[PDB]
Formats: structure tokens, C-alpha cells, sequence
């Protein structure tokens, strides 16, 4: 099993520990998630940045 | 003898007496990039190119100094001022994009992000995330950046999630070095899960000279509240190092007058000065500088401390004629 | 002469060969106390016998041992062996409670709790957290405790609100010690938000001898997480300093067994030994024994750690006799 | 205006930033939480222990 | 501040650049007297009035300063002027008497004699001979010495028989004391029965700043043989000490230099010198003045290693202050 | 390991407890050659030939060993033995001859003489003198020696012209030199004419551990005479050094045990000793022998100290290696 | 034994190694040449300074 | 002007400072004993060793 755009195992991404592109996550946000909760405390639960151009059209 | 001894000067090197326990401040911005894999993993010159044309036409406004057509001299010249982290001069494929007033920068393929940097004056971080902010709406009008709902910008794990801003403060503190007064306050900052951190140079400095406190966790968190806290953080600092030198300054008073009038004694008229002795004599007559001892001039101390670096020299002449050539600039500039 | 040579005998002193690097393990439950008015702040004797009389008849088995009936050498005999912290000898209306067999431990009145303290064995913290519950049980049992719903227990802001478990593990890393491996490693654990502590003695032991490393965030999670996360980080640091112990081995070995040799000869046959020599000559040693070099005690080292501080001495003579018999001790004990 | 059963101002208690009894939690509940989410983290959801008298007779 | 810093000025002082390692030159002349018992072995108070008074009135011409009239303070003023031993500030009875132009001297009943002792110029020891034969003329005129044909005159066993005489010359040999050349050619000169002495302080100054040379035997020889012996065994040496400097000037340059005006710069500017140090910050920036680098204010090396020694200023105040003063004077007489 | 190790016994080196302070005695015979011109200076091997075919039939009695069929390991073996000095090895001429007993020597062609040499017994220099004596009826009866009447012998001008007798001591003098007392007394055995030599190995050594006693002028004198005089100055140094022990060994006694028995401890199971370290370790043991705190020999002491020098170990391996091996016959020895 | 005019035993002067006056010199000349020889190397034949008062009236 | 053994000038051996045969003293003892004497102390007057082959026959 791999990624469609890097075809790059999770395992691997899991050895490196790092990030191939937004379809890494649209596939393997279960354990993108698990770890950043591991890791970092325990605040998975994220506010980002009031972005521009999403909003922009969505509100 | 070369010409970065006076070609940097800005209000964060110049009004530096009000509060000398400051020195500068740094915000970063770190965000990747959509319709691209991983603009790092890669084989070839091909995505380095792409995304360098992208970006560069994206803002025509800047201009570019690439990594092929720089000598090693160049590289650790700029790398020596704090706008390369060596992860750069290590890909051939990465790039610099620079603003000619130099107060701004993006490190285009440097690691995982675009990594928009500012650094600049004293008063206050706000003014420096301003602009910055009004860089990037320029920046995400013209391009669809990787952005995220229930998580926010999307970088890279351990480091930059929720946003990619990561601030920092540079400050001086001989006082509590000279009284073995770090170990218990990192450990009391560490507390909160913040870190100090080493120096212009080597990490090993145990006399001070220089110091730089920076955030842990921009996760899960806004962007002022990191601000305000970092900013009473090291409000609490100063006020701890501005105590103890009125206690030294009322109390003792010789073996200070003493130590400071001899350093600055041996630092003119040596001819042969190392680079360990430079930067503590250096230190010890600023310190001597605020407790009102001597005059000549003060706002050069950043220049001084940055321009005794080897590659600004070795580079040119042998190590042993590079021993005589600091020297020869620390005796000249200092008197 | 002095009977605390011997009379301390436990699984965790004898069974650690097999993983050498680990000493002893904690863990503490801090729980405040109902129908009473902040059980530290008050004016008089009253609070304290108050305090002293519940908690002693809510458990018969046990058997008490007052502040008041203690002169200051049992004092610091009892602090040198890990069973109460300064404040407690600075509280008129403290006491401690025991057990004979000496593996568990209460400290009424000492700050803002009764702490339920357990110190033990090397195989797992699974177990003494299990004592440490059969314990709990027929406490809140005969009693009604201060807990809350939406927090956990409530005993002290800044340490413990969630629950009160505290666990830590008592590490000998010389290694990295001797190579200057220790800040960036403590960098790397701060990481996380954990912490490495100091020693049986002085917290300025650069040459390690001993480290302890302990949680920070007792606070919005479970035990069991927490003792897999410290479990986990301790497998790592105990694999870091096997490595560079397989390395120094094959590699130099000779400068390697000269040290060793050469403390070992000045341990014996001093007849003048301070502290801190007699601390680093027994570290190294041990590292000798831990590399199959000489054959000595592996059994009786955290025991003669233990025994050669100055309290256990100073208090019949001055310390120019102290100092003879501190060497006579070792002297005797070693070979 | 002071606490009911230690009779101790909450600025004063903010001072020496500890805790007097359970009675000063159930009359500043609103600057404990906020001070401790100020401080540790922002982890002030809190799980604690499962405790046993109070679920002894509650379930 | 002490008027001790320009009343002495002479030849011997002042043209001393040509030939620099050269400082002054000594000759004694060691006698006893007749129609007296032993004039030191006494009980009272009367010997010592009878010799003063027949010495006194025996030359009109000079002026008297005795013993018993003086503080401590001008006794160590005068002692460190080379002027007196300390075996006649141990003396009730002793007295000296001098000569206002200050190039003659004689110190009456200090050790077995009346000594006249002449120190001067660095011309020629024969012009200083030749004074004081124009003294002892009138002397040995007005008076009976206790005069012998098979040996000569008639003083004390182990030193003088033949002739009282005793030459001696004071040098500054700062190379071969840098490079550990002393021991070798002090058994050189030994080789012949002369001898090469300690300093103006402490006899354990191990890189040089001054030395004396002296003869040894007095015994069965004329006068101008030894002069001329002692004349050639010190012509050798500077001729020595010439050849080091100018192998170290023309092969490194640099060391030289860099220690010169390091040294230069710690002397000025310093505030809290103690003694040891000055001495040796002045022997190197005069060898530096004579490998003509350094061209400062004055040449007064002599006045100062006279005028830098602490019974000059601790009988004011504490020695505390007496630093800083030491250090005043230097700073304020360098430049 | 080495031949050393056993092959020298001898009453000088075996019973040398009673007096320690003395280790050995010389004396010395040179005188010239007739019918010879020059021995020493020439251009081929004929002269050397001649004078060596004639000293050897001259006394059948005795064995040649020569210069020729030597390598360099077997010369420096020699050296370090006191039988050659370099100018020997310097000399494409030269020979020795020897007694098989080891007793006396004669160093042919070495430098102007033949040497007729004799070390040996501490009792007395009158036994060895009239050995050397009992040689020189032989040697003089045989051949006609370059005797005068007004002068004695002639041998050489600054050395042996009166007669060739040169008499020297080997002391053992560590108080002294801990405490700083030998250029004081240097200066006072100089008053004289007599002169303190170097040791074993280095000139370098300050804390002693070895000197030597000698003679300056065998000219217009007697032979007993200057034994006598040597004998009588030998004995002052050996009293001043058995009172200053006594002081020690009464006063502190404490610093003095715990110094010897850590060095001892130190010189047995250290693998890697150097020469210096080696060297001083066993003065102090042997100083401590002396005040009766441990036990082991004290005639291995000399074979020690003889045998420990480089060129026994260095002609068979690199000196890293050399380094294990000295250690080991050290550690191998000791106990 | 002693001296004439200081009344000091020989062995005493001997002790101190000293000089009394010219009386002990003309009581104790013989261990006195005696031990200047045998010390100061073994020059005791000595020629002084050309006095004055004395050949000034005998030559 | 040379010795006639030798053939070695006496400034020759006077600067070496060294002495070449029996030759060179028969000619230049009165330099020999100058330098010796200025040199050595003062102790030119030397007695020797009894010697043995000469007094065997000259008494
Ligand atoms: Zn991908
Ligand atoms: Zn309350
Ligand atoms: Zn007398
Ligand atoms: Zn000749």
C-alpha cells in the first residue's frame, strides 16, 4: 500500500517521520492525528490561522 | 578591510541602550506548498526549478540570490548574518529570495516550507508580524496553499501544525553567567515548556555573551497569546539580570572596575588575539559600558561581535595571519 | 560501629547487575484532606495532633515516629536514606509514618498532603502502584477525602490537581558524561516536557555518578500513560549510553582500564579521602566492573553511596577525624 | 470580601498561589480553572482517578 | 604623592640606555679600630657614644642621622634606598653618617667596622675607588687602624683579612631567564670562586628583572686584580645576553611583540596591582624599549622598582588601599 | 625481563639501610700517555690500535670489550650503568677494558687518559683507593708514565694536573627538596669550592630523589686531605637531612602517610606509567620505607631505578608498547 | 685560658668563629693562620693594601 | 713557530685550551704555569704524588 502522488509507504513516512503532501494526509490522517497527540502533549484539538481565500468565498 | 564592518545598520543594531539586555527578535512563518510531491524528496534539478520560477514570478518585486552562482566565501558571509541554516547550502536545488532594505526573506526550498522570516526592530514583535501578515496576503491571494480545517496550515509534524509561527528573542546576560545562575532559571522556564538557547557561535560559551529564548509548541494555540506569554517570559528575565548588577554595582564595585579597565586594556594593543578572549573581553567592557566606565562609541558592538567571525577573513590570508588580522580589526575599531 | 552498613537489604540494592544502569524507581500520591482548614496553615500545635491522631488510628498496623522525640543526627540519617525532604524537619507539628519492613511510607503533615510514598523494586512500577492501591483502598475507605468530579483529587495548584502520581528512576550514566553528551540529551527529553534531575548529593556533579529523571504533567491524563511514556524514554537513554560504552570498548580499552586501575589503587590506601574523589573513584570503578574488568561488590555500591555522606559522621567528632574515618571505611569495606 | 471557612482574601491566596480548602474552590472555581489553564499547558480539561465511595453508591 | 619619586637623580640613574644591562656598581671597604674591645660585643650603651662621638668629631664635614631619632617608617625609606643592613636597625647603639650629595656613606658600628661604602657611576668602578681612597687618606690620618704587616688590615675571619674590599655590579637579564639559561652558567662562573645574587626584594624571582654579581675572596690578591677579573667576567655575560636578544628579534618577532605591549597595556588602566606583577610588566616593556618598539613617557624603570615597595605606603594606610595607591602611581607615572 | 633485573648484586647496593641517605662512591685516575703523540688527536685508527694493543698486553689478567663489535642497544646498556660517557661512543678508537668481578674499569683512549676508575663499597673511599693503587704499581711498573717533578702528573690543564684523583658521593636527598632547602646550601657548599651534581637520568629534577657530591680542585693538594674534606661536607648534608626527617615524622605525619601510600598505590596497577611519574613514586615510597610505615626490599630500589630507563625497553618495540612493558616489570616487581 | 683585654676563651672565638681584637691575634695567630688556611682554599700567604701611617715614618 | 712533536702553535692549544704533549710543556711551561695559576686560584706551587720508577732509582 502507498501513497497515489509520492507512492511512498506510511511506514516509511513513520521511519522518517515527516510529511509527503496534503494526499499522505487525505489517506493516512488516522495515524497522522494518533501521533501528533502522542507526541506533542495532548492537543490534537487545533484553531489554526484565520486563512484568506477559503473564507473569502465560503463567509 | 572589508566592507561588512559599516554596510549593516538598522534602529535594531543602533537605539540598543534604553534596554541593552536585548538584542534582537525573529518570527518565522513556515508553510509548504500545494499541486507539487514533496518539493524535497526529489531526484533532479526539475522541482527545484519549478517551484523557484513559481515563486519568483509570484512576486516580481524581489530579486534572487541562488545557491550556483555563490562561491563558499558568499555562503558563510550570508550564513555568518543569520539568513541561511546550513540545511540550505546542503541541497542544489535550494535558493534565496531577499528584500535589498533587509528586513525581510524567503528561504525557497530550504526544508518542507517557503519559510517567510523577518527579523527588525526592538519596540515591539507586532509590527514585524504585520508585515509579514501584509506579505502573505499578497502571497495566498496569488496561490492555493495547503490549508487545513480541523488542523490549520499543514508544514510538517513534529514542529509546525497549527501555524507555522515561531518567535524569538536574542539577549545578553553576563551577570548571572559570572554567578552560576542558568541551570536553576532554565529549569524554571522549562516549567512552562519554553527553552534558551546557544549563541552567535559555539554552544559552549559558559560566560554568556549572548543568549536566545524561543517558544516550544505553536500547536493547538493562537498567535498573540504565544506572543504575550514569550514577552513576560523574558520581561521577568531582564528585571532578574537588572538586580544583580545594582547588587555588584553597590556592593563590591573594585574587582568589577578592575576586571572591565583590564580586558579592555588587553583588547587594544594585543596583535595576536584568538577568537574565545575577543568575544568575552568584549562582553565584559559592554558590561563596563553600563555601569558608566568608558566612552568611545557602543552601537558598533553588534557590528564587532559578527565581523570577528573567520570566514570574513581565513577565507583570504592563513589562520595564524587571520589571528594578526581580528587583531589588527578589534584594536582598530575599538579605539 | 554505625549500624547502617548492612541493615539495609532490598531486591532493587542486590539484583542490579543484569541492568546496571538503573538504581531505584518512585512513584507519590499527594492527596489533601477534608473537615479541615488547610492542614499547614495555622498557628498551633492543635492542627497537628489533630491530623496526627486521625491518620494514626485510621491504620493500627503501622507505627510512628515524631519530630519532637528526634535529635538532629537520626534527623539527617533518615533524610540521607529518601524518607522526608527539608521542609518536613522545618515544621514543628510534622511527623512521619512507616513501615518496618520498609518499602512503603507516609509523611503526614509535611506540605499540603499526606503523600503515600513508595519506593521499590527494579522489575516494573506496576507493582508498587499496586501495593501503593491496596493501600488507597482501606484509606478512602475509613475516610472521606477532598475529591471533585470535574477535576480529579484537589491538593496544591501548580503540581498536582488531576491525580497525584509522581513517579521517577535513578539512572548512572557516565558515559555521556566523560563525552559531553548530556545537555543536548536533556534538550532532546525537554522536548517532550519531561525533566532529568540531580543526585544523592550536590547538584554540580558534572561526571554523572547518578541522574534521576521524573514527570512534569501529572494533569488532564491517565497513570498508565504516563508510566509507559517515562518507561519508554528511560529504554532510550539506557541504549544511548550503551552505545558509547561498546564503543569506548573496542576502540581505546587502554586508557580505558588505566583510569579504572589507577582509582581503584588510590581508593585504597588513601587514608584522606573527601567526598567528592571518594564519589568519582567509586563511579569509575563501577564502570570497570560493568566492562568485566576487576571482581568487587556490584551489590553493595548504592549501599556505601549511601553511607559516606558527612552526617553519619560529623556528628561525634570534627571533621579532620571524619575524614580518616570516612577513608577507614572505605578502605575496609572495598578490599 | 474573604472566604467562608479559612477567611482569606483571594488576592491573597493569588499571592502565595496555593489552595485553602475545598470551600475556596467552590466560591473561585472561575480564576482556579482560568489560572490553571493559564499555566499548565492548556490542558484544563481534566480526567482525574476513578475514585470509590462517591461511584460506590452513585452507580 | 611621596616626594620619593625625583629627589633621587645621579649619572647612574639617568644615562643608563648605551650599555642598559648594566644598573650600578658597589665597592666596600671593610675595617675595624683600635684602642677599643671588640666595639659590638658590649653590654651598654657606651661603646657605642665613645666610636660615634671619635668618628663624628674625626670628620666636621658630614652630618649624622641616628638611629635612635627615627620611625620605623624612615628606617624601611632608608633600608630600600640600599643604605643599610638589617643587622644595624637590630643595634641600639648603631648610627650612620652620610654625605648630602649622597655618593658616599658609612655605617658606624653596624657589623665589625665603620664601612665605608661608595656606590655611583657606571663609567668605571676606579673613579669610586678613587673617592674613597681620598677619604681614607684623611682617616687613616687622624687615626691609629688596627693595621697588621704578614696579612693587611684586621676586620672579621671569614670575609675580609687582606683588604676590605668588596665590588659588585647590578644587572637586568630578562633573556636568559625567559629561556632558562641561569643554573648552567651560574656553575660556569662558579668555575672560577665568584658568586651572582638576588635582587632590590625577593629572592625568588625566577625571570630575572635584576641580578648582582660579586667577588668572593678578598684574600692574598691586590685590589685592581679583582677589579679587572670581575670587570671581564661581566663583559662575557652582556655579551651573551646581546646575542639572545638578537636572535629573538629577528627570528619571531611577533610573541615578542604581542607579550611587550600586553603587558604594556595591563600596566596602565589596571587600578588593583599587587607587587609581583609590576615588577614583571616593567622588566618587559623594557626589554621591549631596548628592542625599540615602544617609545612611552620617560625612562624612570629605576626610580619606579625603587619607589613601587610597600613600607613606602603601608604605614598610611591598610594594605587594602595601599594597592590601589601602588596602582595610582604607576598609571599615573607610565603615561 | 631485562639482564639488569638480577645480574648486578654488590655490597653497595645490598647493604644500604643502616646509612640510606648515601648510595655510591667514585674515584677517578687519569693521567697521559709517553712515547705517544697525543693520543687523542689523529686522523686513522693506527693510534688507537697502538695504545690499545699496548694497555692490553701490558695486563693480561683482564678482557677487552670493544667499540666495534657493539650495536647501540648494548652501548646505551653500558652507559646507564656508569662504565662509558659519550665522548667514549663518539670515537671510532675507542675501547674499554673491565674486571669481570665488576669492581674497577679502564676507559682506554677515551678522552686523554686512560682512566683507571673505581666505584664500589659505602665502609669507606680508603679500600677502593688502595685497590686503584694496588692496580697502579703494576700499570707504572710496566711502562714509563709522563710524570714531572715540579708540577705532578699531566693529564690536562682545567681538570687533573697535580694529581688525577677525582672523588665523588651518591645521595639520596627528597626532604631537602620538598621543603625547598638545596640553593641556600647549594651557595653554602660552594663557599668552599665544592660543587652538587645532577643524577641518574634528567638535570631537571626538583624533587630530588637522587645528587651527587664532587670535588672542583685536585691541584696543589694532597689526596687525603680532600677525602677528609669531602668526607666532612657529606656529613653535614646527611645530618641536616636526618633532622629535618625527625621534624616531619613528629610534627604532621599525616600528609606524609597519606602522600606515600597513594603513590604507592598509584605505582602497583597502572599499566601505563611514564618515566617521571615512575621515578618520583619511588623516592616516596622509599622515603616512607625510611619512616617505618610499609615493608617491602630496598635493594631493588637501585636495580629499579637503573633497570627503568628507556634504551633496555625502546630497542625492541615503539615507546607505546614500551610504555605496557615498564609498567609491567614495575608492577611485576613491587609486589 | 683567655684573652688579655676581652677575656674570652679561644675555643669560644672558635665557637662563633669570630675576631676579639688585635690582642687575640697576638695570643692565638698560630690557629688562627691555622684555620684561615684551611678554609679560604689555601691562600694564607697574604699581601695587603700599602698602608700609609706606618712606612709614612719607617721607609 | 710551532712544537716540534706536535707542530701545533701554543695560540693554537690556547685556544682550545687543552695541552698537547710532554714537548709542548718542555717549551711553553711559562705560559702553562701562568694560566694555570690565574686560573686556578693561586695554588701554582704544586706537590704531586709520590711517584714510583724515578725514586726507585734516584734514592
Ligand atoms: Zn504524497
Ligand atoms: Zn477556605
Ligand atoms: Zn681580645
Ligand atoms: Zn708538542
Amino acid at each position: 500500500k502507498r501513497c497515489p502522488s509520492c507512492h511512498m509507504t506510511l511506514k516509511d513516512i513513520a521511519h522518517v517521520g515527516k510529511f509527503g503532501c496534503a494526499n499522505c494526509y487525505a489517506t493516512f490522517k488516522d495515524d497522522i492525528i494518533d501521533i501528533v497527540r502522542r507526541v506533542q502533549g495532548g492537543q490534537f484539538e487545533h484553531v489554526g490561522k484565520t486563512p484568506h481565500s477559503s473564507h473569502k468565498k465560503i463567509a | 578591510m572589508t566592507h561588512n564592518i559599516h554596510d549593516n545598520i538598522s534602529q535594531w543594531m543602533k537605539s540598543n541602550e534604553e534596554t541593552p539586555i536585548v538584542m534582537s527578535s525573529r518570527i518565522r512563518l513556515a508553510r509548504n506548498l500545494e499541486n507539487h510531491v514533496h518539493p524535497l524528496m526529489y531526484a533532479t534539478e526539475n522541482d527545484g526549478f519549478r517551484v523557484i520560477n513559481e515563486v519568483q514570478d509570484a512576486l516580481p518585486n524581489f530579486e534572487l540570490m541562488r545557491l550556483d552562482q555563490m562561491d563558499q566565501q558568499s555562503k558563510m558571509k550570508m550564513v555568518a548574518k543569520h539568513l541561511i541554516s546550513p540545511e540550505l547550502i546542503k541541497q542544489p536545488a535550494a535558493a534565496v529570495l531577499v528584500n535589498d532594505d533587509e528586513s525581510l526573506s524567503v528561504m525557497i526550498n530550504e526544508e518542507d516550507h517557503i519559510r517567510i522570516q523577518a527579523m527588525g526592530t526592538d519596540t515591539t514583535l507586532q509590527a514585524l508580524y504585520n508585515q509579514a501578515s501584509s506579505i502573505d496576503d499578497e502571497l495566498d491571494r496569488s496561490l492555493d496553499i495547503s490549508y487545513d480545517e480541523q488542523l490549520g496550515y499543514l508544514t510538517t509534524c513534529p514542529t509546525n501544525i497549527g501555524t507555522g509561527m515561531r518567535a524569538s528573542v536574542m539577549l545578553h546576560l553576563p551577570g548571572l553567567s559570572i554567578m552560576k545562575r542558568m541551570t536553576r532559571i532554565a529549569q524554571t522556564i522549562n516549567r512552562f515548556g519554553y527553552t534558551i538557547r546557544g549563541i552567535y557561535g559555539e554552544g559552549s560559551q559558559v560566560y554568556g555573551h549572548t543568549y536566545q529564548v524561543s517558544n516550544q509548541l505553536t500547536l493547538g494555540k493562537s498567535e498573540l497569546e504565544i506572543i504575550e506569554t514569550l514577552t513576560e517570559v523574558v520581561n521577568q528575565i531582564i528585571h532578574e539580570e537588572k538586580q544583580i548588577r545594582q547588587k555588584l554595582d553597590t556592593y563590591n564595585q573594585l574587582e568589577t572596575q578592575d576586571r572591565v579597565f583590564r580586558s579592555l586594556g588587553i583588547l587594544q594593543n594585543c596583535r595576536m588575539i584568538t577568537m574565545e578572549e575577543a568575544s568575552y573581553r568584549l562582553s565584559e567592557v559592554k558590561l563596563g559600558i553600563d555601569l558608566n566606565y568608558i566612552e568611545l562609541q557602543n552601537f558598533k558592538f553588534n557590528e564587532l561581535m559578527v565581523a570577528i567571525q573567520s570566514p570574513f577573513l581565513l577565507d583570504e590570508e592563513d589562520d595564524k595571519s587571520v589571528k594578526e588580522k581580528r587583531a589588527d580589526i578589534l584594536r582598530e575599531h575599538i579605539k
